């Protein structure tokens, strides 16, 4: 990769958001600690405990 | 072969998208998939041995 081009397409940049920071199919780690629950995702935490 | 009896039950029926322990973790279903119990399968072909 040498050069990043602007599109400006904000629903193509909505849904890679949703696949690289919202979403991914697979998250990045993150252990669980006394002041943490235990989620790795934004996704997961409004599937399973919405409030 | 009846399914009451089948020693792979327990960690079938553990190994399910139905089971919040596996649910609401994204890792947790491939982690049973990687231990032969896939959550998406029904229970009687989830124990099964094929071929
Ligand atoms: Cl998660």
């Amino acid at each position: 990769c040498s050069i990043i081009k602007g599109t400006g397409n904000f629903d193509k940049c909505v849904s890679q958001v949703e696949s690289i920071l919202v979403a991914p199919k697979l998250p990045l780690p993150a252990n669980i600690e006394a002041a943490s629950s235990g989620f790795e995702s934004v996704d997961q935490v409004f599937r399973f405990a919405s409030s | 072969e009846d399914v009451r009896k089948n020693r792979l039950k327990p960690l079938a029926t553990y190994c399910s998208v139905n089971n919040p322990e596996i649910s609401f973790k994204v890792t947790n279903e491939m982690q049973c998939r990687e231990n032969s119990i896939d959550p998406t399968k029904p229970l009687a072909e989830r124990m099964k041995i094929e071929n």
